[PDB]
This record gives C-alpha cells, sequence and structure tokens, in this order.
C-alpha cells in the first residue's frame, strides 16, 4: 500500500452560522512489483577440457 | 640468447597481397594463420579457405583447389553455406596481429584468397605457422 495523500479536514468558521461543511478525503493507492530472471548456459569438449 | 626458432617452428607465406601460394602441411600436425594489415582499410575483407592433394602427374604438386568443409563446434550457429571463411573486421589497427585456424586438416596442402582482388585486398597479408614435425 501507499498513502497518496491525507485531504483537508474542518475549518474555521463565523461562530453564528448554525452548520458545517465537507471537505475533500483523502487518498490511498494499492501498488505492485515484479521479480526478475537471470540464466546463461556454456558447454565444453570433454577430451580437450580434461587434456588442457 | 635467441634461438634458431625456424627450426621447431617454420612459417610459410600463404598470400602477400597480389598471389596466393599453396602450402603443405604433411609433416606437421599442428598449424595456423595470422594476419597483418600495412595500411588504413575501406571496408571489411572476407577470404576463403581451400584445401587441395596430390596431383596425378606427380605426388609432389597439388591438384585442383577443394573449398574446404564447415564443422559446427559443440554448440552454436553454423554457417549458411556450410563452408569455412574468415572475415577481417574494418576497425583493425595497423599495428596489430590476428590469429586464427581451422579444427579439420582434410587434403595435405592448404590455400588461402581473397572473395574478390581489389584494391583493398591489397593491404593484408597472411603467414601460415606449422609445429611439430612429425618426420
Amino acid at each position: 500500500m501507499k498513502i497518496a495523500d491525507y485531504g483537508q479536514l474542518g475549518e474555521y468558521t463565523c461562530d453564528a452560522k448554525c452548520d458545517a461543511e465537507f471537505g475533500e478525503p483523502g487518498n490511498i493507492r494499492h501498488l505492485e512489483g515484479k521479480t526478475y530472471d537471470y540464466r546463461g548456459v556454456f558447454c565444453f569438449n570433454r577430451k580437450n577440457l580434461q587434456e588442457a | 640468447m635467441n634461438f634458431n626458432v625456424g627450426v621447431d617452428f617454420p612459417s610459410f607465406i600463404a598470400w602477400d597481397g597480389t598471389t596466393s601460394f599453396p602450402v603443405k602441411i604433411d609433416g606437421f600436425n599442428q598449424f595456423g594463420f595470422t594476419f597483418k594489415v600495412i595500411e588504413e582499410l575501406t571496408a571489411d575483407v572476407p577470404f576463403n579457405i581451400f584445401y587441395h592433394e596430390a596431383s596425378e602427374a606427380d605426388p609432389c604438386v597439388p591438384g585442383p583447389a577443394i573449398r574446404v568443409p564447415d564443422v559446427p563446434f559443440c554448440d552454436g550457429v553454423a554457417t549458411a553455406d556450410g563452408l569455412a571463411t574468415v572475415v577481417i573486421p574494418e576497425a583493425v589497427a595497423v599495428d596489430s596481429f590476428c590469429a586464427g585456424s581451422v579444427p579439420c586438416f582434410n587434403g595435405p596442402w592448404i590455400s588461402i584468397a581473397p572473395v574478390t582482388v581489389n584494391a583493398d585486398s591489397a593491404k593484408v597479408q597472411v603467414t601460415v605457422t606449422m609445429k611439430g614435425a612429425t618426420r
């Protein structure tokens, strides 16, 4: 997971007002990755390898 | 102190830039080439490898040229036509030498010549080295 944002909630308001507003809530994101592979191959000649 | 190295490891001209000379490898059980340049090159120059065998009229003169066959290695690509060749890279410097040899013997004589004779093929020199005389 990752917390992208927290958002804004609440504000200072005039006392005479009798209600309040809705803010803009934050955002959360789901992320994922991957794993990679390394490979190779090599070959020999038996007699040459044995006599070297 | 140096030695008479030519006693044990003689070398013979194989291409002087204008003509190709057959070389005898009968009495030596190993051999290889050596390449050198004398001027800046304009493009790659490929070569063909041939082998000969005893002529009919005399056992000490080579016959007509027979193109060498390819031999794929332990595991790897094979030539598009199944015949051995050597390609000299363009980047080769004047003060350097290149060495390479074929894996198989075939006939008792060997030869080499460029694919096309031109002003660029005259800038190379090829020499063959022997080893291990058997007589």
